[PDB]
């Protein structure tokens, strides 16, 4: 059968698609001039990139 | 140090690559009048790049 056990497909997609997207909002940057935390401070001062 | 500039409707656009950005040749022309920068910080433009 092709998907007899997809009750346990399930539980297991579902899990790594939630954590993948954890992942994907990583690199989102929330109204910020980059989403990584080195590229800011490099860029900007401390009250400023605060 | 074009000892020329254009006009606010023709502004000129120059294009600068395939260089080292060393901005320490510009603080020597003369005491400046402002330097507001946005996006970066005027300190931490030697490192970055373009
Ligand atoms: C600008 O150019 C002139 C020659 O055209 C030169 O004498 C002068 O030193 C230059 N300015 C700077 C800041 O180097």
């Amino acid at each position: 059968t092709p998907s007899a056990l997809g009750k346990l497909q399930d539980v297991v997609n579902h899990n790594a698609q939630a954590l993948n997207t954890l992942v994907k909002q990583l690199s989102s940057k929330f109204g910020a001039i980059s989403s990584v935390l080195n590229d800011i401070l490099s860029r900007l001062d401390p009250p400023e990139a605060e | 140090n074009a000892t020329t500039f254009a006009s606010v409707y023709a502004w000129n656009r120059k294009r600068i690559s395939n260089c080292v950005a060393d901005y320490s040749v510009i603080y020597n022309f003369a005491p400046f009048f402002a330097f507001k920068c946005y996006g970066v910080s005027p300190t931490k433009l030697n490192d970055l790049c373009f």
